[PDB]
């Protein structure tokens, strides 16, 4: 009986490492999007048509 | 005399046509650089246009 009690402190675990990993996971779609736009202002900086001020 | 003179001003006309022929700083046509790249997919590969100076 006092197993099968303690079973609650472990369920209590694993629904906080799934609220971490959560968390994680919104700053990823955060991150991610930053990183493509970082990719398209490279992309677009590469051109050797533009000038000086839009580079 | 006359048609020396209308030819040297028409010479200079040229040069004004050439030197004004720019879209934001850049020219393919004016004689400041070789080629300009363009660019053609997503990796940065470019699409070339060689400069036809005038």
């Amino acid at each position: 009986s006092a197993t099968a009690n303690s079973m609650n402190a472990v369920k209590d675990s694993l629904q906080r490492g799934q609220s971490t990993i959560d968390v994680a996971l919104a700053a990823g779609d955060t991150i991610t999007d930053l990183l493509g736009k970082m990719k398209e202002k490279a992309l677009a900086a590469s051109d050797t048509s533009l000038n000086t001020a839009s580079f | 005399n006359a048609l020396k003179s209308d030819f040297d001003s028409l010479r200079d006309q040229i040069t004004k046509a050439a030197s004004n022929a720019k879209f934001n700083g850049v020219s393919i046509a004016n004689g400041s650089t070789a080629k300009l790249t363009f660019l053609a997919n997503s990796d940065g590969s470019g699409f070339t246009v060689t400069a036809k100076t005038l």
